[PDB]
């Protein structure tokens, strides 16, 4: 019936949604994957910068 | 956040959707006993008058 | 998470109740349904003899 083609729209409205629920998902998870490396090699920078300025300052 | 948005939107969807027909169907079975107990009440009447008739 | 199992988990109650409820209404429709074809099949011979005792 008309219930039945609005009860497939929806199935597939939850399906899309769903479906680009877990891609951005997997966006903005790639996107903090990519900023942890980022806050790692900061903190190598950050190790890096104290050596050599100690070395300077010794 | 996005996906669980559209979820509670099905879950709302099925819950709309459910309740109307459970309404809908309760509706139904009012009319439906009624009619049943209005035509009970017509063979009463009817049993009686032919209980006069005899007489 | 909280809120999100809570609010999923009533919804779905909700939908699973006026089901149920749906369910058991219309089968009491249809028991009420085919009473009401018997009182009908009933009260027409009762008027059938009620006609020859008039006669």
């Amino acid at each position: 019936d008309f219930d039945d083609i609005h009860r497939k729209r929806v199935e597939k409205d939850l399906n899309e949604l769903q479906t680009l629920i877990e891609a951005h998902f997997e966006n903005r998870k790639k996107e903090e994957e990519e900023l942890i490396s980022l806050k790692d090699r900061i903190e190598k920078r950050r190790a890096e910068r104290a050596e050599q300025q100690r070395i300077r300052n010794e | 956040m996005d996906a669980i948005k559209k979820k509670m939107q099905m879950l709302k969807l099925d819950k709309e959707n459910a309740l109307d027909r459970a309404e809908q169907a309760e509706a139904d079975k009012k009319a439906a006993e009624d009619r049943s107990k209005q035509l009970e009440d017509e063979l009463v009447s009817l049993q009686k008058k032919l209980k006069g008739t005899e007489d």
